[PDB]
């Protein structure tokens, strides 16, 4: 089972991971039954 | 499938008829580990992997 | 903490009862700590063990 837990929060601070406590409520559990050993983050871009 | 490439199917979100397998009896070996071989495998299961 | 002796006595009793309840839900070398699942996941002969 591949479990993803999510939480959304407002933030007003610039950098370096501001402190605070927040439990992460579960979001989804994908019954995929596969092997994951590597992961690449995906980032969009802007063009004008 | 061949032994080395064991094929895995996930049995999800369906009711099961475990008793057809048991009463078929054509299965040479129907040995059950951890779960009863006396028709008590009819329990709620999160995951059935074949 | 003026009545610490009586508090210690009741705390020891409560800890003993809590330990007994916790030990109730211990596996004790079996497959599971619950007996109904043993009855439902084993035939009567194997389950007895």
């Amino acid at each position: 089972y591949f479990k993803i837990y999510s939480k959304h929060t407002p933030i007003n601070l610039v950098r370096d991971l501001p402190q605070g406590f927040s439990a992460l409520e579960p979001l989804v559990d994908l019954p995929i039954g596969i092997n994951i050993t590597r992961f690449q983050t995906l980032l969009a871009l802007h063009r004008s | 499938a061949s032994v080395y490439a064991w094929n895995r199917k996930r049995i999800s979100n369906c009711v099961a008829d475990y008793s057809v397998l048991y009463n078929s009896a054509s299965f040479s070996t129907f040995k059950c580990y951890g779960v009863s071989p006396t028709k008590l495998n009819d329990l709620c299961f999160t995951n059935v992997y074949a | 903490s003026p009545l610490g002796k009586l508090q210690d006595v009741v705390n020891q009793n409560a800890q003993a009862l809590n330990t007994l309840v916790k030990q109730l839900s211990s596996n004790f070398g079996a497959i599971s700590s619950v007996l109904n699942d043993i009855l439902s996941r084993l035939d009567p002969p194997e389950a007895e063990v």
